[PDB]
C-alpha cells in the first residue's frame, strides 16, 4: 500500500 | 521525529497526502491509519500548528473528492484525533 | 507498526500509588 | 472465524486476573496492594488500587469487542524498565483451531487455572527485573484495519492510539513459554519473551 511504496 | 511515511518536512507530508488523495480512490486502511498515527504523535511531539495544518489541508482535499470514501476517512481521521487532544490539551481541535 | 495498538494513558507509577 | 460474546467476556475476565498476577509476581507494584482471592479454583493476587483497576478494567472493557469479532492476534503485557526500554514481555497468543477437542466452556476453569499457575512460579524461570518498571498492554491485531480503531475507542476518557518501534523492540530476546492449551473454539498460548540482559 500507498505509503510503504512511497520513499521516494 | 513524526514523518508521514519517511516524510518530516511539512510540505513533504503537503505533498504526499495530495498526491495520495489525488491518485486514490479506494485508499487501503494500512495508509488512512499512518496518518492517525502521524497525527497524535505531532501531538505527542507538541506540534499543534503542523496538525492544525494538516488536518484542515486533508479537510479540504477529503470532503472535495467525489469519492464519500475519503469523506468518512477524514472524519475517522479527526476523531481519533480528538479524543487524544481531549486527553492531552483538554481540548478539541476547533474546526469551523 | 500499523497493527498494533496500545492506550494514551500510561498506568499509575509506584510513586502515585505509594499513598492511597 | 468469530468468537463470541460470550469467549470474549471469558478472555477478558481471564486477562484481568492474569495482568493482576503478573504485575504481583514481576513486582512492577508492591505486595501491599494485593489481596489473596480466588478464581478458575485456584489462589490469585488482585491490587486494592483503586486508579489501579480502573486502568486495567479500562484497558480490556476496550479490547472486548475486538475479541467478539476474533480480531486479536496478541494481548501483550509489556513491561518497561526505569529508562523505558522494554525488559520482559507477556504475550498470549491467540489463534483459532480448525472435531475431536476439549470444551472451552465446560471446562474453563481447568483449562485457565493452568496459565494462572504458571504465572504464579514463573519467577522461577526468568531473571530478576530491574527497579521501577512500570507496564503497558498492547494488542495486535489480525489486520491493519480502521474497524479495531473504531471498536477499540469506546472510552471518552480512555483513548488508543498506534505504537510504535520505540514501544515493542526488545533487544536479544529469550522465549519462555509457559502454557499452551487448545479446545472448542480456541488455542491460546502464553509465553514471555525477557531482554538477555536485564
Amino acid at each position: 500500500s500507498f505509503f510503504d511504496k512511497k520513499r521516494s | 521525529a513524526p514523518n508521514l511515511a519517511g516524510a518530516v518536512e511539512f510540505n513533504d507530508v503537503k505533498t504526499l497526502l495530495r498526491e495520495w488523495i489525488t491518485t486514490i480512490s479506494d485508499p487501503m486502511e494500512e495508509d488512512i491509519l499512518q496518518v492517525v498515527k502521524y497525527c497524535t504523535d505531532l501531538i505527542e511531539e507538541k506540534d499543534l500548528e503542523k496538525l492544525d495544518l494538516v488536518i484542515k489541508y486533508m479537510k479540504r482535499l477529503m470532503q472535495q473528492s467525489v469519492e464519500s470514501v475519503w469523506n468518512m476517512a477524514f472524519d475517522f481521521i479527526l476523531d481519533n484525533v480528538q479524543v487524544v487532544l481531549q486527553q492531552t490539551y483538554g481540548s478539541t481541535l476547533k474546526v469551523t | 507498526t500499523a497493527n498494533i495498538l496500545k492506550p494514551l494513558m500510561s498506568p499509575p507509577s509506584r510513586e502515585e500509588i505509594m499513598a492511597t | 472465524l468469530n468468537f463470541g460474546q460470550v469467549v470474549a467476556d471469558v478472555l477478558c475476565e481471564f486477562l484481568e486476573v492474569a495482568v493482576h498476577l503478573i504485575l504481583y509476581v514481576r513486582e512492577v507494584y508492591p505486595v501491599g496492594i494485593f489481596q489473596k482471592r480466588k478464581k478458575y479454583n485456584v489462589p490469585v493476587q488482585m491490587s486494592c488500587h483503586p486508579e489501579l483497576n480502573q486502568y486495567i478494567q479500562d484497558t480490556l472493557h476496550c479490547v472486548k469487542p475486538l475479541l467478539e469479532k476474533n480480531d486479536v492476534e496478541k494481548v501483550v503485557v509489556v513491561i518497561l524498565d526505569k529508562e523505558h526500554r522494554p525488559v520482559e514481555k507477556f504475550v498470549f497468543e491467540i489463534t483459532q483451531p480448525p472435531i475431536s477437542s476439549d470444551s472451552l466452556l465446560s471446562h474453563v476453569e481447568q483449562l485457565l487455572a493452568a496459565f494462572i499457575l504458571k504465572i504464579s512460579v514463573c519467577d522461577a524461570v526468568l531473571d530478576h527485573n530491574p527497579p521501577g518498571c512500570t507496564f503497558t498492554v498492547l494488542v495486535h491485531t489480525r489486520e491493519a484495519a480502521t474497524r479495531n480503531m473504531e471498536k477499540i475507542q469506546v472510552i471518552k476518557d480512555f483513548p488508543w492510539i498506534l505504537a510504535d518501534e520505540q514501544d515493542v523492540h526488545m533487544h536479544d530476546p529469550r522465549l519462555i513459554p509457559l502454557k499452551t492449551m487448545t479446545s472448542d473454539i480456541l488455542k491460546m498460548q502464553l509465553y514471555v519473551e525477557e531482554r538477555a540482559h536485564k
